[PDB]
């Protein structure tokens, strides 16, 4: 027998797979118990950072017979300005992961009158969570603001009260309508260039305000041009996941992963001992060596903000990294002792190998590379649609004599 | 120095309440198949099998009686070992014995003769795999001679 | 309603769950003066399941 009749699937026993995900249920495994309110996404798609920042084009908001405003100092060269009693701005939104209330955020970039002294309307502010209303009155009957980034959830400018610090749910229907109360000093607008409802996220960065975490640019070029942020997704997210355990030491471990992009502090860290972790930047795989062979990996991942562009704000940071699937190997031991000239070979048949998930299995045989050493039948099984098949190979050396 | 682990590999279950008996046959059972017990000195010892000869061998006129069987009452071919909570399973498969029975007795598929067991403190699946090959192994067909000689 | 809805207020009920058999009591203050009015009146008063 020179090899196996219709073979169906191979692996080696040189490398032994410690770790993978590619589903959900995978990927929830081996994230660990990340909070309910993490910034992360688990998909079928893949793992990616949770949209936490919103930012829409004044111009694209939903309208109520508002004024326009055009200057070149204004995003995308104009804004609309909140003029008439009940002529409402709204925006909406689905946080992909629960924003904790204490540190929800609504930075808007606002002017009064082009810049003039003289007071816009009192401003009120109601925010909705799939029909529970909260409403504050952040902007005062007697303000007027120069062209800047404010915050009208946890700041008042002459206002009488702020956001209640509600939490907002995962996959809650979030709707803001933004509204002048009462009348203006003049039929001058008081003009919002850019709304931007984020989580500060002064849970993951250590600074007490979203400026942390965002770039608040007030400085478009003054030609109708764009800002670059606040940018929709957290700067990074170092995920630390699950330690793939081990019975045998690890002298060097490969990892694969499938990618939207790998720019900027992309990287997959890995480690013998918990702490001397070891570095690959900007690739899908990548391989490494460690200081001296021991039973356990553990294993970081860094997902980041890209892109940079010139026609919509935020100009930076409008995508995140995402991985689909990841695989991490590792030089063990697969043949092993099993008594005086006895080896014992233990291969591992992944639980959704293609090729071999839903056939019906009948031989096997111990091989190298081509050659194929060793043929078995089996009594007929069927590998259904999520088991692991593994060998048990008793190779044994022995006389006639 | 009495210790001379022929496959030194780490535990991934807790042994916390076996007996010391039978969690020393199975690290034998995991490293080489170990000879273990009390030596003299009463001095514990672990090392590989089979190290020590009798020069002395029972030769065709030194044999009084014999009795030489080979032993298979008790053996199976199949083993399902539940772990976890209860909550996840592993089937360890001896396919000849199995195919052997089927061709000798004409059955119309393989000859699977089965124990399920469940060990709710083993996570490791690689350890439930032990379980069942260890059941497998301590039951399957050996010679068990007897022979009588004088010295 | 009061509990999951907000008036220019400061804080909302934190949606902690209410056990079987535990001893519930409610108590609404006012923590300043009215402007005018005689207040705010308080006609028919339900905490309850929303179901």
């Amino acid at each position: 027998d020179t090899t196996l009749g219709n073979e169906l699937a191979n692996t080696s026993l040189e490398e032994i797979l410690i770790q993978s995900a590619s589903s959900v249920s995978a990927w929830n495994t081996i994230l660990g118990t990340l909070a309910s309110t993490y910034p992360l996404v688990v998909s079928s798609s893949g793992i990616r950072p949770a949209q936490t920042a919103w930012t829409t084009e004044s111009d694209n908001l939903a309208q109520s017979g508002t004024a326009l405003v055009t200057v070149g100092d204004y995003s995308n060269g104009e804004a609309e300005g909140l003029d008439s009693p009940g002529d409402t701005l709204e925006l909406s939104f689905t946080p992909e992961h629960d924003i904790p209330g204490e540190e929800f955020a609504l930075w808007c970039r606002i002017e009064t009158d082009l810049g003039g002294t003289d007071p816009g309307p009192e401003i009120t502010v109601t925010l909705d969570i799939d029909g529970d209303t909260y409403s504050w009155v952040p902007i005062g009957t007697n303000t007027a603001l120069g062209l800047n980034w404010y915050d009208l959830a946890n700041n008042t400018f002459g206002g009488s009260s702020t956001y209640p610090d509600t939490d907002i749910p995962e996959g809650s229907t979030v709707t803001l309508s933004i509204e002048a109360t009462s009348s203006s000093v003049s039929g001058q607008g008081h003009a919002v260039d850019v709304m931007a409802p984020l989580d500060a996220l002064t849970r993951v960065t250590g600074g007490s305000d979203a400026t942390s975490a965002y770039t608040f640019d007030n400085n478009n070029g003054g030609s109708g041009g764009y800002l670059d942020g606040p940018e929709l997704y957290p700067d990074q997210l170092i995920l630390s996941l699950e330690t793939a355990t081990t019975r045998r030491n690890v002298s060097e471990a490969r990892f694969t992963l499938t990618a939207n992009d790998t720019s900027g502090n992309f990287y997959v860290e890995l480690a013998n001992d918990g702490s001397t972790f070891n570095r690959v930047n900007n690739a899908t795989s990548g391989s490494v060596t460690f200081a001296s062979p021991d039973t356990n990996v553990d294993t970081n991942i860094s997902l980041n903000r890209y892109g940079s562009r010139s026609t919509a704000t935020p100009q930076t940071g409008f995508n995140a990294q995402e991985i689909d699937n990841w695989e991490l190997y590792a030089d063990i031991d697969a043949v092993l002792p099993d008594d005086i000239g006895v080896t014992l070979s233990r291969a591992i048949i992944p639980p959704n190998t293609s090729g071999i998930v839903g056939q019906t299995v009948r031989e096997a045989g111990l091989k190298s590379g081509s050659t194929l050493l060793t043929r078995h039948i089996l009594a007929e099984f069927l590998l259904d649609t999520d088991q692991r098949l593994a060998s048990s190979e008793s190779t044994r050396f022995t006389s006639d004599n | 120095a009495n210790i001379t682990v022929g496959d030194d590999q780490e535990l991934t279950r807790s042994y916390q309440g076996d007996p010391v008996e039978n969690a020393l046959r199975d690290f034998a059972f995991k490293s080489t198949n170990e000879d273990f017990g009390v030596g003299d000195d009463l001095e514990f010892f672990f090392q590989p099998r089979e190290t020590v000869h009798i020069d002395r061998g029972v030769d065709n006129t030194q044999w009084f009686r014999y009795d030489i069987p080979e032993l298979g009452k008790e053996a199976i071919n199949e083993v399902e070992v539940w772990f976890d909570d209860g909550e996840e399973s592993v089937i360890v498969d001896d396919g000849t014995d199995k195919l052997d029975l089927q061709d000798s007795l004409g059955l119309p598929s393989p000859g699977t003769q089965r124990k399920e067991l469940q060990r709710p403190l083993v996570t490791d699946i690689s350890d439930a795999e032990d379980i069942g090959r260890k059941y497998l192994a301590f039951r399957n067909s050996t010679l068990s001679g007897t022979v009588t000689t004088y010295g």
